RNA sequence: AUGGUGAA
RNA sequence: GUUCUUUGUAAAGUGCCUUCGAAGAGUCGAGUUGUUUAUGCAGCUCUAAGUGGGUGGUUCCAUCUAAAGCUAA
RNA sequence: GUUUGACCUCAAAUCAGGUAGGAGUACCCGCUGAACUCAAUAAGCGGAGGAAAAGAAACCAACCGGGAUUGCCUUAGUAACGCGAGUGAAGCGGCAAAAGCUCAAAUUUGAAAUCUGGUACCUCGGUGCCCGAGUUGUAAUUUGGAGAGGG
């Protein structure tokens, strides 16, 4: 066993990224050496300094000019963690019970500095396809009205999923880099979930969309 | 004591005429090795499948920005303060001189060469440009030139 | 020792350059240096090992199917919008609930009642949930 | 071209701004240690005309020998002692003290994919170059071994 | 200190706004007395009328620094828009069709949508009032119900109808709603950021532009970008 | 003399 | 010999007309001190020229272009 | 705008791609170098190859010119020296073999056109892509036999 700051040594890795990395592993007690071991061996590392050296050139082009070089400078997915996590289908559908409620409350929280407006609007974009798939398999049994929000429990498959849908009034707004991260493999998660349960459902993915319907309600009427 | 032939450098443009100079530089970057490969694929494009006038450029290879000089091609040169072998720029100011061709010197050879791609520059000069040039050029002669003309003086 | 130069050479300035060096045709010819890498792609395109700059852009574009359990936090317990009269606990409860020690404290929410839907009030609590079990979520020693 | 100019800047190393800059690079050179790599000759005129180029493979040296053997030989040697993986193909005066001399010496990577790949100098690859400067091979090792040009037992079958 | 050339440019750029101003509401003044007998032009029109019509606007920053001219400041002060990023519902008529004009520059227009408006509304809203400093968010319909509802706009859902079909209580619930902060951009700085601004500012010359002509047609973009 | 050997 | 390629306003040579048109510096050299088979080398103060300079013998003539480098027999 | 990045320099790597030690030593290349002028001999030191080294004249020549370097005969036991013991060559002449040449040196400036390394294909390497070296100079064009621009 080893101390948090020597694994952080010995990953020579900042522990922003080391948030990250233990995030979508997960590795806790002070620590077990192997968790450590099996971590450094993970090619993650290598795309996180791949982003450091990217970031640092494009400073280094931004300080000297001639921005065209950093403009062409600009020329990844967590698949190899969600086996590890989620040996099989069923597993990830019994993490997703407490996994996608960080997602369903992000897809109401509103745009600001410490989060883009392309994470709002992809865990929005996410939610349509949820519900759309709920709908269509009519895997709806609890409807409980509480007052976070209403409880739905969709039998995906018979794990009662506990996801909680928040309500539409403004969610005003801890540090979001942290629920930043956990958005982003849930995310990760739910484009390879929602792939094989529309696949599952024998419709053609990714079907057809009307948008504007989606100009009146925006929501569930889409999307087929 | 520095002999009166060096310290000519280290007195410098001044900050609003150099940054002048610097903007009007900008404006004539020589093509970068990627838009250079990338235009000539656009070109080789349009010829394998269905006559331009002469660029201009930034002078700066200190070779053959020195055979531009003496021949008085030269419009206006900037040279760094901070090159290592001060002797490659001891004798270009009063080449520069003789010939009868603006002159200026700046501070930092690297930042010299920022506007021409290279890392470092050591000189540059400019052969043609629109009409602030001979703005510029007076500017840099009435603060440098003619204001610290005595630069032969002193140790 | 200290004593100024004198600048008996730079007080005249040339009128011809120094070297009368005929003019060459390139510097009059468009960089044939240049016509050569351009043929050069050309040569390369028509063997078909270099893309097309147009195909690039038009070739810019899948199903992949210490681990305790997490221990899901327990389902709901009587905070519906309209729950049994009983259930509405009184307010020297709830306030001390409200001051009750973080951590510590036992339940997630304040009992509440609401007949009307449209009176039900949004919950400002659900982002600090969510946050309190997203530590558990990876810092659990499970 | 400046390398026109900068010779003949050079050869009047006695002028005021030659003198003022070897007193300024002499306590620089002395503050480094005996033998260290140097990123850029000092003399790039020189060093052009002797055949060294800046492409990648070149090594530019420096090293302090005691004044009072030749001195450039020495130094030659010294140098490439401690660099036996290159070859001393030349060196040259840079800087004088009245207790040290200083020699610049260009050293060439044989092993270096860039120096083997160039017919204009793949030559020095040869084994038979290997440590030019212990025979005395170089330039300075040739004037001391007298290879000048002009006036400066055996029993047969029968 | 400030140097030199902030002070020449700001002054040119004040000169040229001042004179549009003054063209434009000179040009306007005719073209009301009906007379459209030795002007430019004297019909309306949009390219991409008068009519009834409601329309989000948007504060953008920008042009230069500009010292706040009167006419303009005045009109943004009617809107309560002298904050960037800020953008609030009005009703577009005759009378208000030259406000455009006149504030054209430091603002943009456009048609909104009613799952824009809903989302909009649902999304963020303000009610500064009861020491009345607290900028509550519209968390419940209860304060709806009390302070509003008097012509029967009593939930938020009422407050979307009115402002998408233009009720009574448009004014009124557009005054309560103290209209949103819009977040800006890129709303960062570093490494990143640096260079997302600059890629994001070439668009706006393309998209934001102003002709400066005096008949120059109502400046119209999609409110579907934000 | 050259180059090594050892001892109180 | 056999072949698949031969290419792009690509490369070279030669005679005619015309205009341009470089050369290895603490180096040669010089004095001294040590070595050398009265050549050369080395330490050191000085250290320069480009219709210039190095070696020679007759009234100043013959040859060459040094202080960088590769090369089987 | 007290924040920042560049450039220059100084360090580190169980990082990737590379190399020197040692042995043999007849021959070869340099340093040092002892005694019966002995001897620029022997021993010692350092470095290499199958040969090593030298090699294409700031050479010899006083001719009706020869014309890279090295070996043999001859020059010659002559010139020359110590005239004394001993040392001691070289041009020319004949023989075996012959080969040329490359950079600094003048603007590629209408395009650093140059190259090392990493990656995907067919592999004593070639192609696309990325980085880095490069302007304080990487390719072609010129090395005195001159050479360059043009018609």
């Amino acid at each position: 066993f080893i101390t948090r700051s020597q694994a952080v040594r010995k990953l020579q890795v900042s522990l922003a990224d080391f948030r990250r990395l233990c995030i979508f592993k997960g590795i806790y007690p002070f620590y077990y050496a192997k968790d450590i071991q099996y971590l450094m061996h993970e090619p993650v590392l290598a795309k996180f300094r791949e982003h450091k050296t990217f970031a640092r050139k494009l400073t280094r082009a931004l300080g000297r000019g001639e921005v065209s070089s950093a403009k062409r400078l600009e020329e990844y997915t967590l698949d190899h963690i969600i086996k590890e996590r989620y040996p099989s289908f069923p597993d990830a559908i019994r993490d997703i019970d407490d996994a996608l409620n960080m997602l369903f409350l992000f897809s109401n929280l509103p745009s600001t500095n410490q989060v883009s407006s392309k994470i709002i609007n992809d865990a929005q974009k996410i939610c349509n396809q949820w519900l759309a798939y709920v709908a269509k398999e009519r895997l709806v049994r609890k409807v409980f009205v509480s007052i976070k929000g209403v409880y739905y429990q969709a039998n995906i498959k018979g794990e009662e999923v506990r996801w909680l849908v928040p309500f539409k009034f403004p969610e005003n707004i801890v540090d979001f880099r942290i629920m930043l991260t956990f958005l982003e493999f849930y995310s990760t998660l739910l484009h390879f979930v929602l792939y094989k349960l529309y696949t599952d459902s024998g419709l053609i993915y990714p079907p057809k969309l009307d948008l504007k319907k989606d100009k009146i309600i925006s929501g569930l009427s889409s999307y087929i | 004591k520095v002999p009166p032939t060096i310290a000519q450098f280290q007195y410098t443009l001044d900050r609003n005429t150099a940054a002048e100079t610097f903007k009007l530089f900008n404006k004539y970057r020589p093509e970068t090795a990627a838009e250079k490969k990338e235009r000539l694929t656009k070109e080789a494009a349009a010829v394998a499948e269905g006559a331009s006038p002469k660029p201009y450029a930034v002078k700066y290879g200190l070779n053959h920005v020195v055979a531009l000089i003496e021949n008085k091609k030269a419009k206006l040169v900037l040279i760094a303060n901070d090159v290592d072998p001060i002797e490659l720029v001891v004798f270009l100011p009063a080449l520069c001189k003789k010939m009868g061709v603006p002159y200026a010197i700046v501070k930092g050879k690297a930042r010299l060469g920022t506007l021409v791609n290279q890392k470092t520059s050591a000189v540059a000069a400019l052969t043609e440009v629109e009409a602030a040039l001979a703005k510029l050029v007076s500017t840099i002669d009435a603060n440098f030139a003619d204001k610290y003309d005595e630069v032969k003086k002193h140790w | 020792p200290y004593e100024p130069l004198i600048d008996w050479f730079t007080r005249h300035e040339e009128v011809m350059p120094l070297t009368a060096v005929p003019e060459p045709k390139r510097r009059f010819v468009p960089s044939k240096n240049e016509a050569k890498r351009v043929m050069k792609i050309v040569r390369a395109i028509r063997e078909g090992r270099i893309i097309p700059p147009k195909k690039l852009k038009e070739m810019k574009e899948y199903d992949l199917w210490h681990l305790r359990a997490p221990k899901l936090p327990p389902p709901t317990n009587e905070e519906s919008y309209n729950p049994p009269e009983e259930y509405l606990l009184s307010p020297e409860e709830k306030e001390a609930w409200e001051n009750t020690e973080y951590s510590e404290r036992e339940r997630n929410f304040i009992p509440q009642k609401y007949s009307a839907l449209r009176k039900v009030p949004g919950y400002g609590e659900s982002i600090r949930e969510r946050f309190e079990r997203s530590l558990d979520l990876y810092l659990a020693p499970r | 071209g400046a390398y026109k100019y900068l010779e003949e800047l050079q050869r009047k190393k006695q002028s005021d701004v030659l003198r003022f800059l070897q007193r300024v690079r002499v306590w620089e050179y002395r503050q480094k240690n005996v033998i260290h790599r140097a990123a850029r000759p000092t003399r790039p005129d020189k060093a052009r005309r002797l055949g060294y180029k800046a492409k990648q493979g070149f090594v530019i040296y420096r090293v302090r020998v005691r004044r009072g053997r030749s001195l450039r030989a020495t130094a030659e040697e010294r140098v490439g002692r401690r660099a036996a993986n290159l070859r001393v193909l030349n060196s040259y005066w840079v800087n004088q003290d009245s207790t040290y001399k200083y020699f610049e010496v260009i050293l060439v990577d044989p092993q270096h994919k860039a120096i083997r790949r160039d017919a204009r100098y793949n030559w020095i690859c040869d084994p038979v170059h290997k440590h030019r400067e212990a025979r005395g091979l170089t330039a300075t090792g040739k004037k001391s071994r007298g290879i000048n040009k002009g006036h400066k037992l055996s029993l047969w079958r029968y | 200190f400030v140097r030199a050339e902030s002070i020449v440019a700001k002054t040119l750029a004040t000169s040229r706004e001042k004179e549009r101003i003054k063209r434009v509401s000179i040009l306007e003044d005719k073209k009301a007395k009906n007379e459209t007998q030795h002007i430019a032009s004297g019909k309306d029109f949009i390219l991409k009328d008068g009519k009834p019509a409601l329309l989000f606007i948007v504060r953008v920053r920008g042009p230069l620094a500009v010292n706040i001219p009167n006419k303009a400041f005045k009109i943004l002060s009617l809107l309560r828009l002298v904050e960037t990023n800020t953008g609030v519902f009005v009703k577009l008529t005759k009378n208000v069709y030259p406000l455009l004009k006149v504030i054209a520059p430091y603002v943009v227009i456009g048609k909104p949508s009613l799952s824009s408006i809903r989302s909009l509304i649902q999304k963020r809203g303000r009610i500064i009032y009861k020491a009345e400093p607290h900028e509550i968010v519209l968390n419940d319909n209860n304060i709806v119900e009390e302070q509003l509802g008097d012509h029967g706009i009593i939930c938020v859902e009422d407050i979307i109808h009115e402002i998408a079909t233009m009720g009574e209580s448009f004014s009124v619930c557009n005054f309560f709603l103290q209209p949103f902060k819009l977040n800006r951009e890129v709303s960062g700085f570093g490494s990143l950021n640096r260079l997302r601004k600059i890629k994001q500012r070439e668009a706006e010359s393309r998209t934001r532009q102003f002709s400066n002509a005096a008949t120059a047609p109502v400046i119209e973009v999609d409110i579907d970008s934000l």
